[PDB]
């Protein structure tokens, strides 16, 4: 049981990439990561991949075959994980776990989408949900999380005006990221009065289909120190999953995502480290209700009071006391390209805790060290967390 | 020693006037309404087609009928509009109300005689002993030619009946029936075609008038009764005109067949046509009335049907929705969402 | 094709099972008892189809075969028995709400293109 | 109490081989023969149809009979390839024999069941009184889609049994009849299309083979039989295989199922295909054979018989052609002569 | 870095199974796996579960969470692996892993797949090609197995008899396998004079669409022994994975698999043991040639004398024996779970099993390999086992 | 319908190209030389369409598309350049062979269904 680190991030732009393939892609992602954590090609010992579509959007499964074909390093094992939008942190614990076991040292973790090239990219992001029994019948993927903020909205009294406050700060943050699909300051009024995709969602509610690619370098954290300078090396104290029912009729109660509350305490756990500690957290936002309700599954607040913390803009950088959500502008606005985002999640605390110079204009305050990932599959039948520190 | 059993009918809630299919095609709607005798006609909602509709009418039959339905042994559904050209509506329909699997089944085709077909059909089977209960349906979702007169009168609709042995279970008890056919070619389609073709007044005294006033004369004389003996009778009513034509010709005043005419606000649902006629009658019938029942399919051919009431009726009318009651629950809408609704703009 | 004969009899006539350890019903038919597992016992059985509007949505913008549809509600209605089911309703926009009492019905749930097979389901319609 | 008083059949004259259907779309005829047990199937004329082959089969079935067709009460003819999409069959059937204007009459759609069906419509008929003499059809003119499997077995046929009540008249007797039926989708076909669609290895073990074997046992359940109580068996055959398969599988053997089996020298007639195999037991039968025949529909449903044969037989068997008479009068036609009588050249 | 063994293993039939759905089909494998292993429910830590098909077969994406939340057994991580037909060794490998780790004891690895819901199997298998220089230009997946085995035949002169031979044994070997999707015997005449595919393999030559399920509960070395007799535990020598290009075309030699090369080498030097060592090898062939490739590349044989040495037939005592099972072409070949029911196989093999009573191979070392293929080759994995920790 | 005209002129031209840093022609064009990686710097490289058979086979059973090509020729061709592709062959089926010399042609490869999108691309014919 060997601790693991993170050595380097990579990524692509996120957004409608016509001129850049599916493979030429994730090998943008990796060798940035590659760069960044100033390792050779020969020096990874194995791949882990993350795809949600592959035969949908292309019609190509096998692409852990493509993708180490095509970045040329073969014959090193390349493996794919799926677990519908969370196939990027599947892939980042399937590295974790790997080096853990002290059967690779050096592993790549990556994810890649190229949703663009699919007519109906609407068919795909409804895989994630039930196909007999919820999509058979016509409920639609935003239509599903429609029906959680629906009843989120029944039982603790949100407000739609509170909902979509969320949208606004997401689209504030994502101006100042460079690789986010959208970078425009937006208003309440202009997200209420979109055009609508499923009550009480408005299309500034829901993510965009994007494309990209991410990819993270993960290590042994003693090895970690002959490619990096002990700064810049930042440390996974927890990588954990958890399971809820796939379809959202069949859950105890819509409100919470169980998956994500036993995730979660399982973390903070192991860290030995309470919610208060965390400076920064990057949650699964597809449909703003979902960043909400993971903000109190996480146990930054209460159940239910998650719109009073979103109005105040306690999740905003700017805001000293409380920790910081989606500083990159989340799924929503940063873009969701469904494999890759749970890799790009993480890239995300790994600058933020080690200052880097990507997110220096969304700079979190940092007053402990420790920042956490959720990532969601579908409606919430599959969580992932990472926890990750400066320190080990 | 056979007789109905239970009975049940659906339409669909939507209707459409008369008034908005005229001012589309430019034609005058008083001149239509008073030619026709229709006001308006139902509409399927686009998730809703023949199968639906008999199984909401089977549904309610059982219901009515009170028994279990696993002792049905037959399942035969009439129609012009099944959603296949080749699968069984009436498997579908079986399977739906938990028939299934001690029967047989199988669709009927005869233009808008098809439903009737059915009931003899089950009135041999359970009669010879070889069944115990079987079902016969009438329904259809028709489609009139855009353009064309058939438009203002083409409509949804389906009507269940379960004939069965047992006297203290029947509702309804049939005296006789009799069946003229002959091969006329008043009204036709091809497997290509969309919308059938017909020989206008053709369509009117060699076929319909024809087939069902010998079918009705047919049945008395096999019987030995007059239209003095009936209390109710019910025609097949592709438009109104048509019907009290008959009516009339026979001798049946307006208290005999104004409850078997449905058109003027329901529409001609061909199979389901006086199916549903004979539905409202026994809506409204009373212990040891006299039904005249008269159907007509072009090809073609008329059932005839003499029926008396029991005490049984006053138990199970209430025991599911009456036809009025369905005819009356309904929306309008116009003809832009009518031919949307229909499946009649090319796309 | 295959998958639609599977469930039928839970499409057509929401049959369901319940356990008889804990007593719980399920719908759609499950092959284990998630509470009990393997000392779980599951016996065949009929629901009604009446339940009660839980939550819900509009769908504005939906794939094309439901264009005559859209708009549409989807909800997810819970049945009286217990089990909860997603499924749409045959209501005005403006007439739906939580906890409004449905009924199933027999209707066309989607169509496998021109040549393809079409598949039946359930559907709720309020009761008044 | 109910029996078979005469039956007739009727196969065109042109066939074609198995080697010219592959040799245009470059399979392997040997592969096919074995895997299928077919050899060459029949084709009807340009100017035949299934109410032509309904009618000599009808006209056959009452010279065998005996009878004046005025006498006959209903008329129904099973089919998938009914010449109208809306005008019945059936009705031009009567008219064509002399049998209008006093029956009824109705076309049946089922797949490859519907002319079986009707012998059950029948039975009722007869048996409940209500008419004296009944004609059930199975007719069809079947396509097979050019290329796919099943235009190696898409035959043209059909056979036609009218059912009475007089002893002396009687050359079989019905000893009971059976019905499975369920909703699979094992083979369909929507409205537009010129072909239909199946699940290909789901129409096997499924749908068939449920079918077929569970009104086999069924009916000897009925009946309190075995296997052995039988002389004949014939089962549907929409290739060699199936039907060997499922005549093995309950223990018949050949000497039992070899008359029913027609499909490798005629292909599959579809609704016509039991009715015929039956029609050539009952060429060969002798006094007191015991038959079971039990037909298969997709949709999914079959219609299981016992039936007895009388020493009336050989009184009416050369009142007709002979099926394998007719099977073996034969013209043999390549592939591009077939597809130009079939209409399956485009313009 | 744990020491990881298996305490248990279950399968379904493999075949055309109609009624059975994907849920069906899962449960009873793992059902039959924990009751084999004699653990309970709640005694999984996590699953790892292999599907290429997944939303190619009937539209359904997630799958580990559909088979969590329907088996019962949630919360606990489910995570789904993918490397077309080496998908179920995939899984099995992933599990290890994570016993290795020290963040899961026991952990079940299963695969499944639902092939017959689909009315053409053939768009799916290809997804294990090229879709962009192989699919498209019409390249089925029968006849790039094809073009292998006519190069293999070009450069080494292998006969279309002794490729035959490999489906004979084959199928009279699955008429000892209850689970096998085919229990008939054949002859060499009705291999070659069945229907052809792809010249110049014939339907007797290629493995069938199966639907069916399998799975394994590994856990780690010493609590093994907690659940499990000192007696039925079999131990994982080696958990290996390679990768080769994905088009065939790409391929340096097109006669052999590289990453079966690469990745049995490795397993056999972790085991510290030589190729004569293995007494059961359970191999990837879904066209028969591919059985004859392996059985070179695991270097049992030479380069091109796969065909001699079969043709023997080495009942044989002083042999390796290879797929007792029936391997994929009779046994049957469920892509995801194929990877899984090798591995099942060695250790009922090495167990000395009941299951496998009636297919016993000789045991002189106490050593199963087993070789499952992605595609034509592109990822190879590798399992090692042995009766001896 | 979009990775179509991604390669294009792959397809229609066979376009590849030529690692600058070892010299090797690839083609399909590849984003990285998988022998020198990042030191590879890749450069525009027209082929000429000639090659010669390297394997082969003979497709009896294809999908149902290929319904009038049936029986078809499916070949690797190795190119005079270097790479091999994947392709079928323009010849009668007791006319290929391993080592037959052949010429790329500009042909209908497939279609997607009725109403979709043409697909065109290479083709093999034999010369002499
Ligand atoms: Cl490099
Ligand atoms: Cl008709
Ligand atoms: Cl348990
Ligand atoms: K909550
Ligand atoms: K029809
Ligand atoms: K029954
Ligand atoms: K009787
Ligand atoms: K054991
Ligand atoms: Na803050
Ligand atoms: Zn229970
Ligand atoms: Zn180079």
């Amino acid at each position: 049981m060997r601790d693991v680190a993170i050595i380097g991030y990579g990524q692509t732009k996120f957004g409608e990439l016509w001129e850049d393939s599916f493979r030429d892609l994730i090998v943008e992602a990796g060798v940035k990561a590659i760069k960044d954590a100033n390792v050779d090609g020969g020096d990874i010992d194995a791949m882990y991949i993350g795809n949600m579509s592959g035969g949908l959007f292309v019609g190509q499964e096998h692409i852990a075959s493509l993708i180490a074909d095509h970045a040329g390093l073969n014959p090193v094992p390349c493996t794919r994980v799926e677990a519908a939008c969370a196939s990027g942190s599947l892939a980042l614990r399937s590295a974790v776990l790997s080096v853990a076991s002290g059967h690779h040292d050096v592993v790549l973790a990556g994810g890649v989408e190229k949703m663009t090239d699919v007519e109906d990219a609407t068919a795909a992001i409804a895989s994630a949900s039930d196909q007999e029994w919820e999509a058979f019948f016509g409920a639609t993927f935003p239509s599903l999380y429609a029906m959680m903020a629906r009843r989120y909205m029944y039982q603790y009294g949100l407000t739609i005006e509170e909902l979509s406050m969320w949208s606004v700060i997401a689209h504030e943050n994502a101006t100042k990221n460079k690789y986010a699909q959208f970078g425009f300051k937006t208003t309440l009024e202009q997200v209420m009065n979109a055009s609508p995709v499923a009550d009480p969602l408005t299309l500034m509610h829901c993510s965009p289909v994007s494309d990209g690619a991410s990819a993270l370098i993960v290590c042994d954290a003693d090895k970690a120190e002959e490619f990096a300078p002990k700064d810049e090396i930042i440390y996974i104290k927890a990588s954990t999953q958890a399971s809820d029912t796939i379809a959202l009729h069949d859950r105890e109660d819509m409100t919470t995502l169980n998956a994500a509350k036993v995730a979660s305490e399982k973390a903070y756990k192991l860290a030995k480290i309470a919610p208060e500690k965390i400076d920064v957290a990057e949650v699964h936002d597809c449909f703003a209700i979902n960043g909400l309700i993971l903000v109190e599954d996480l146990g930054f607040c209460k159940k239910g009071d998650a719109g009073k913390v979103i109005d105040e803009g306690k999740i905003r950088i700017d805001y000293d006391d409380f920790v910081t959500v989606n500083p990159s502008g989340g799924l929503k606005a940063a873009g969701h390209a469904l494999g890759a985002t749970g890799i790009r999640q993480v890239g995300e605390l790994y600058w933020q805790l080690k200052q880097d110079k990507e997110c220096k204009d969304r700079q979190a305050t940092i007053k402990n060290g420790y920042g956490i990932a959720a990532n969601v599959g579908g409606t919430g039948g599959t969580v992932c967390v990472h926890l990750l520190s400066d320190k080990r | 020693d056979i007789g109905i059993v239970g009975y049940g009918s659906y339409i669909p809630k939507y209707r459409i006037k008369v008034e908005e299919i005229a001012k589309v095609w430019g034609k005058d709607p008083e001149a239509i309404k008073k030619g026709l005798v229709v006001n308006e006609k139902s509409v399927p909602s686009p998730d809703e087609d023949t199968a639906t509709i008999a199984v909401e009418a089977a549904r309610n039959a059982v219901k009515r009928a009170g028994i279990n339905a696993e002792k049905i042994g037959a399942v035969y559904v009439g129609s012009e509009s099944h959603p296949y050209a080749v699968k069984p509506t009436s498997a579908t329909v079986a399977e739906a109300i938990g028939a299934t699997p001690d029967l047989t089944a199988a669709d009927l085709e005869f233009a808008c005689k098809a439903g009737t077909a059915g009931i003899q059909m089950c009135m041999g089977l359970v009669g010879s002993g070889l069944i115990e209960y079987g079902m016969a349906i009438g329904a259809d979702t028709a489609q009139g030619a855009p353009g064309d007169a058939l438009e203002y009168t083409a409509s949804a609709g389906g009507a269940a009946y379960i004939i069965g042995n047992k006297k203290d279970e029947m509702i309804a008890v049939f005296n006789g029936t009799y069946s003229y056919t002959t091969d006329t070619p008043d009204f036709w389609r091809r497997e290509g075609q969309s919308y059938p073709k017909h020989g206008g007044r053709f369509t009117g005294e060699p076929a319909y008038f024809k087939h069902v006033l010998n079918a009705a004369k047919g049945i008395m004389e096999k019987m030995g009764t007059t239209v003095k003996d009936y209390d109710y009778c019910v025609f097949h009513q592709p438009n109104g005109k048509f019907y009290i034509k008959a009516a009339k010709s026979l001798g049946f005043t307006n208290e005999q067949y104004k409850y078997g005419l449905l058109t003027p606000y329901l529409g001609n649902t061909y199979s389901g046509a006086v199916p549903l006629g004979l539905s409202n009658i026994l809506d409204h019938a009373e212990e040891g009335a006299r039904i005249l029942a008269v159907s007509y399919g072009s090809g073609a051919g008329s059932d005839a049907f003499d029926i008396t009431v029991t005490e049984r009726i006053k138990e199970v009318v209430d025991k599911a929705p009456k036809t009025l009651d369905l005819l009356n629950r309904k929306k309008y809408i116009d003809y832009a969402v009518y031919v949307k609704y229909r499946g009649k703009i090319k796309i | 094709v295959v998958r639609s004969w599977r469930h039928m009899k839970e499409r057509y006539n929401l049959i369901g099972t319940r356990c008889k350890t804990c007593g719980k019903v399920y719908f759609p038919s499950r092959t284990v008892c998630p509470d009990c597992r393997r000392k779980g016992e599951l016996e065949e059985f009929q629901l009604s189809g009446k339940g009660k509007i839980y939550t819900y949505s509009i769908v504005y913008a939906p794939p094309k075969e439901f264009n005559k549809l859209t708009p549409y509600v989807i909800a997810i209605v819970e049945l009286e028995e217990g089990p909860k089911v997603t499924a749409q309703v045959d209501c005005d926009i403006n007439k739906i709400s939580i906890g409004i009492p449905v009924e199933a019905a027999f209707r066309r749930i989607k169509e496998d293109g021109k040549d393809g097979i079409i598949s039946y389901g359930y559907k709720f319609v309020p009761i008044t």
